[PDB]
């Protein structure tokens, strides 16, 4: 029939005795109230992940099968409210009134049912929109050491995205919980709960959760994708997903892999992430975008881990410890930071004024390196250090200070053709906040020509106005 | 029958029997009682958790007490509920162990008393609360660079022979004996020695009779060396939340805590993971920890060591703990091989507070300045051995002219060093420390030589000391 | 005949066939089922026997997710192996692992000729050889390791290096000039490049000499297995049948592999070398020897291999370097420098680079050039230690020009006018060495290493110093 007896129970595992017709990845449940995914069937032996407080099953219990497959409630209500992975409310407030449920065992988009990705996306950091632009329906990865400002970036960039709308979804895995209510509590802060879900995976609950969070994640997102909209979701820690899945497998006693982790870790990853694209037109055009996280230990891009997410994603990153420390922040490291969906993303005025920055501060960081090691240069190499010196400052920002693109190209614009020469590096960044109120109280009129026509303006102008202003801005 | 048989015993661990329609729970609390008919059979005091449920009536335990002397076919008694440590005002300034049981050789709690169980779950996102506060212990480097949150966690990441357990005591000194509010320690994987020292110190300064204590100590079963942090932890609750009083929580060398639950898991069957780590660190470690914070009705502060097992921090213990704190401070060696105590990491070292904002825009433009100028000292030595003095020249040379200066200020004297030195330490207030650094910043007093910025407390001092010196 | 299904862990399932006949291994079973009631999901399955197991049960691998799958089902045997349209047909369409098309443009009738995809290798008697120089337009390849025409080429690289932009870059070209039959297959990688792929080429019109066949990440480990040997398949029938010249291209062959480790332990192989299946070498040994050139006709194979952690010392990498006739190397440090591509010019090699085949002053040119670079390389361990004024004239002259040497070796590419916004040259071999012997002999010493960065031809190297102000 469909119910069966259970004859083993221990750290969240649960074999049973029964249960003939279940189906794989079939939800069943416990008469505890808790639910539990049928994940592999023996010959006379089903074993069930359990999916709630394990503490509470005993040998002997009745286990019933639902008769579906691990589903997910979606719909609009979801927003601004906080549940589980399974769709149980965390914040009470009532039930989550969801609309209907999802199957999160679906395929992703095929091939050939996706287009180009072509609809920019601002982070309001000069730095990122500059030198690694991201666009709609992207899958970039932020990665770095710990305490360097992964969750100030997705947050900055959560909070920028208030106009265009855009349904968020944020994943908390295996989190502390008082980190979960202070980012909770900064959306609510900074106006921008209205259009985020929060799903949360936190360390007290069991192990399994961790696993099925950034794919509840997904198939909540993928809902809103498939009727049309811009949906954006957020992993601010994949790598805790990881070790929830090297738990559980080896609590199923099965051999590891390079590290400790099997070797279903490409599996798992490429099957979540996958789901992410920019539909087609015949399809309707949604494109939701994930920007997962990942950290390493020490600061090292070459582990198994980071590498396997770096192959599924799109872009790297990369926040290096002793540029934070430097001073220097956000930390990009350039050389290890590049996006593969580069040009596309970056309005067309960016483009003309900014295509070759990232290349030449690589080159200005290995040439630093060569001047550490030697004694002195020659006059050109001089030359060359100066400016690859003011482009660190031009790219500095302080948190919680979103910028608009269009105000980027101005001060960019102003580095690339020279403008910056005159100016010592102490006083860039006084220059530029400096010129940003010069030019939105005499030069108006160049930045709507930018803003409506998203392209560069009629140069003459522009030239004459950053000369008016190198004669007003005082120098130390 | 309610009772039930022994069928194995293998090292800490035994399966019991029990007829079926009456097994226990996940976390029960069996006892063990035998009378001993032969001269060969021994008497048994022993008490078990349950830890799996391996089918056929059968059910895996984990040694609390030393199961030397057991035998097949003995007869196991159900509590139906775990340890049920006793608690309530009762246990202020009496020492226990794991099982709730006083050590202090003073009297038996009586049989009437409440008792309460060690495995609950955590306090949910509606009843958190937060809030950044600095708590002020007068330590000059971690008031500047990582000042301390009331209501949060505070790590001391190092390994043997630096300073945690110096550090550990000289903020009881500091903090509990000059701000008041109730205090619990747990002594987890120490040296005995220590837990004699600490109750020597704190009656002969007077403090015990607002306090409580519990030790497990290396020699128990892995099993108990686990447990008593647990045990700690439902003690400072009962303050938290029923009698709504704060908590001070300090815990010695979390460490040996997953340590201990490597070694039980090693035991029970389960395959390895990691660097021999059990499958379940983060899992076992986070249901501790997500218990202490800081719920509106009450908070607990937590001081806690971690001791890092060789040079590698990487290792999975200290990584794993690393996301679950707020505040940490990472103890060095090359500085204690150079004598500047506390050999505190000025740069490895974090705190969720330092803000400009949080603590201070003034202190925080300090800080932040500072940090700067040490990472600027660190890369550059190289130019130094490689050519000297024609190429750390001008600014860098500057640089370095105050950085070594600044270097041995974050050294002070300590009130629990006065073994070492025949001198008492000093309190520093944090107006004076982010004073006294502004004062070298500027200069002022970098004619001084640059030994003498070792080991005192106040800005005038350096100056005095290099009066008495002559130097 | 049909056959009960028992047991199922994730990819792997195990079929019993207990009417008195068995299948062979490497035939392809059914599952065809209709939903009884409401709880029971409708499935539509296809397996491949791996391996015999005792009593009248087979292990069989899974081409798709096994979702829904309950003990008892029934299973049909097709009685023979995976079949794959073969013939002119295929020009144009794409196509998934089982054989059928992914595009929506249409169908292929029953009367299509179908082959099976396993088959033993060509002889000893069948290969021929030659020397032929294959003209790339890329100077690092062109200059220090000649590709051959009809030889085997490696990419290797880990994650991020410039693999798939040399793809690009060779199959733009070479489709070009090209007129051969192309076969594409793409195991395990991206799901949108094959898309982006595919609108490339129909703006280059060169789909209807290709024919693709496309398994990503999203696929459960068997699609990801057999799917190189699905496109093999069909540039077996290009060469073979028709004679015609034909190009097979792989990206990332690596996964290959990898989806056969990660169902290994399943399979009840002991654990070997780091986490991989016992029969690694047995495996990839027989893949690759079935893709080469005999007298009926010629395959010229490009491929890219992936390291699981950028050790090239890996297994899987290793084992792969022995089936190889010309390789570069992608590794990250060259990345990180801002020169690209990322190939290593002192561990990247051809059968090629012999006076025999590529000419004297080539030959000399080349060995010459790695010297030099050689020299550098050990001398920054020697100025680390001791610095920069410490070193004699000429020790000083060997890092002057290997300076100006590996920024020479970056080139402005085409299909890198997205990612930097730049034109794109293509360099010809008797340009590269002319410019090369310049630079060794210290014609352009006097120009600033910046002039030498990312540029086609030394003219542009010229032009690029005027542009300076030197
Ligand atoms: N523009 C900025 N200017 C200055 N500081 C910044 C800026 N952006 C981020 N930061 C700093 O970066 C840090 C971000 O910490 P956060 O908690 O977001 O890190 P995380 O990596 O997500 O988490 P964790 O370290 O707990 O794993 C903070 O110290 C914040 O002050
Ligand atoms: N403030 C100080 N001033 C001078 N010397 C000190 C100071 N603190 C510690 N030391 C020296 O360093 C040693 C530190 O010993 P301690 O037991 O505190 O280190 P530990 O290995 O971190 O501790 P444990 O392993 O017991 O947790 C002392 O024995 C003493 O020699
Ligand atoms: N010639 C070039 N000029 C400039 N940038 C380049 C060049 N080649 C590659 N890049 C940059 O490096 C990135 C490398 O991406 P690519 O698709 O080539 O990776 P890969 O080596 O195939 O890696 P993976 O195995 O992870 O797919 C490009 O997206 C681009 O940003
Ligand atoms: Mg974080
Ligand atoms: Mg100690
Ligand atoms: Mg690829």
């Amino acid at each position: 029939s469909d119910v069966g007896t259970v004859i083993q129970v221990g750290d969240g595992i649960a074999r049973a005795h029964g249960l003939d017709n279940v189906m794989s990845g079939e939800l069943v449940e416990f008469a505890n109230g808790v639910m539990g995914m049928a994940l592999n069937l023996e010959e006379n032996n089903v074993g069930i992940v359990i999916l709630g407080p394990y503490t509470g099953i005993k040998e002997g219990d009745e286990v019933r099968r639902t008769g579906r497959i691990m589903e997910v409630p979606v719909g609009e209500a979801l927003i601004g409210r906080v549940v589980n992975p399974l769709g149980q409310p965390v914040d009470g407030l009532g039930p989550v009134e969801t609309t209907e449920t999802r199957p999160i065992e679906s395929r992703a988009p095929g091939v050939m049912d996706r287009r180009s990705v072509h609809e920019p996306l601002q982070t309001g950091i000069k730095a990122i929109d500059a030198l690694v632009p991201i666009g709609r329906g992207q899958r970039e990865l932020i990665i770095g050491d710990r305490q360097t400002g992964k969750t100030s970036v997705a947050i900055d960039t959560i909070i920028n995205q208030k106009d265009q709308n855009m349904i968020s979804i944020y994943v908390a895995i295996g989190q502390k919980e008082s980190t979960v209510r202070t980012v909770v509590e900064t959306l609510r802060k900074h106006g921008a709960l209205d259009y985020t879900i929060v799903v949360t995976a936190s360390a007290s609950q069991p192990a399994p959760l961790l696993f099925l969070a950034p794919y509840a994640g997904v198939a909540m997102g993928e809902y809103f994708m498939y009727k049309g909209k811009h949906v954006l979701v957020v992993y601010d820690d994949l790598s805790k997903q990881a070790a929830a899945y090297r738990e559980l497998s080896l609590l199923l006693r099965r051999p590891p892999g390079r590290e400790a982790y099997p070797g279903d870790i490409f599996y798992l990853h490429s099957r979540l992430l996958e789901r992410a694209a920019k539909l087609s037109d015949a399809k309707g055009g949604g494109s939701l975008t994930a920007l997962p996280f990942v950290e390493t230990q020490a600061g090292d891009i070459s582990a198994y881990i980071p590498t396997n997410v770096i192959s599924i994603t799109d872009g790297q990153i990369f926040l290096q410890s002793d540029l934070f420390f430097s001073g220097v922040r956000p930390a990009i490291n350039a050389g290890l930071s590049v996006s593969r969906v580069g040009g596309a993303a970056q309005i067309k005025a960016m483009k003309k004024v900014a295509g070759t920055l990232r290349l030449d501060l690589a080159a200005y960081r290995e040439l630093e390196a060569f001047a550490q090691f030697g004694s002195d240069l020659d006059k050109a190499t001089q030359a060359k250090l100066a400016r690859g010196a003011r482009t660190v400052e031009v790219l500095k920002q302080d948190l919680h200070q979103p910028i608009p693109v269009e105000k980027q190209v101005l001060i960019i614009y102003a580095l690339t053709r020279g403008f910056l020469d005159d100016i010592p590096v102490e006083d860039v960044r006084r220059f530029e906040k400096e010129f940003y109120l010069f030019l939105d109280q005499n030069g108006q009129h160049l930045l709507e020509h930018i803003r409506t026509t998203k392209d560069l303006p009629n140069e003459d102008d522009l030239n004459k106005a950053i000369e008016a202003f190198k004669k007003t801005f005082v120098v130390s | 029958m309610t009772r039930g048989r022994v069928i194995q015993v293998m090292g800490p661990v035994v399966d019991v029997k029990f007829e079926n329609g009456h097994l226990p729970a996940i976390y029960n609390a069996l006892k063990i009682q035998h009378k001993a008919r032969n001269e060969n059979e021994v008497d048994i005091d022993l008490t078990l958790e349950v830890a799996l449920h391996l089918g056929d009536d059968t059910v895996r335990t984990i040694a609390m007490a030393s199961t030397d002397g057991l035998i097949r076919g003995m007869e196991v008694i159900d509590t139906g509920a775990p340890i049920s440590v006793p608690v309530g005002e009762v246990t202020l300034g009496r020492v226990f162990n794991v099982l709730g049981e006083p050590i202090d050789l003073e009297g038996d709690i009586p049989a009437d008393a409440r008792r309460d169980p060690i495995h609950r779950p955590a306090p949910k996102f509606e009843e958190l609360a937060t809030e950044v506060e600095i708590l002020e212990t007068g330590i000059k480097v971690v008031d500047l660079l990582a000042p301390y949150i009331k209501g949060g966690k505070i790590g001391l990441f190092g390994g043997a022979g630096v300073g945690k357990t110096v550090l550990i005591q000289e903020l009881i000194h500091n903090i509990a004996q000059e701000h008041g509010g109730i205090s619990v320690f747990a002594g987890v994987g120490e040296r005995t020695r220590e837990g004699n020292d600490l109750y020597h110190e704190m009656k002969d300064s007077g403090v015990i009779s607002k306090t409580a204590m519990v030790f497990g100590q290396m020699n128990e079963p892995p099993g108990a060396r686990m447990r008593v942090a647990l045990t700690g932890l439902t003690m400072a609750e009962y303050f938290r939340d029923e009698q709504g009083q704060d908590v001070l929580l300090f815990i010695d060398n979390i460490f040996r805590f997953t340590q201990a639950g490597s070694e039980v898991s090693a035991l029970l069957g389960r395959m390895p993971s990691a660097v021999g780590y059990q499958p379940t660190l983060a899992t076992e470690m986070g249901q501790l920890q997500e218990r202490i914070t800081s719920t509106a009705k009450g908070s607990i502060t937590s001081i806690q060591a971690i001791y890092v097992p060789a040079d590698d921090y990487t290792d999975p213990a200290p990584a794993t703990t690393f996301s679950h704190l707020d505040a940490t401070t990472n103890l060095e060696r090359k500085l204690a091989e150079m004598g500047i105590y506390p050999a505190v990491d000025p740069l490895a070292s974090t705190s969720r507070a330092l803000a400009p904002e949080i603590v201070g825009e003034e202190h925080y433009q300090v800080a932040r300045k500072v940090q700067q100028t040490l990472q600027r000292y660190k890369e550059l030595q190289d130019i130094i051995a490689i050519l000297g003095m024609d190429e750390l020249s001008d600014e860098d040379k500057l640089v370095v002219h105050r950085a070594r200066r600044i270097q041995f200020f974050l050294s002070q004297n300590f009130h629990v060093a006065e073994q070492f030195t025949g001198q008492p330490g000093s309190y520093v207030p944090v107006k004076e420390t982010v004073r006294g650094f502004k004062e070298i910043l500027e200069g002022k007093y970098d004619h001084l030589p640059e030994d003498a910025f070792r080991l005192v407390g106040r800005i005038e001092e350096v100056v005095e000391k290099a009066k008495a010196m002559g130097v």
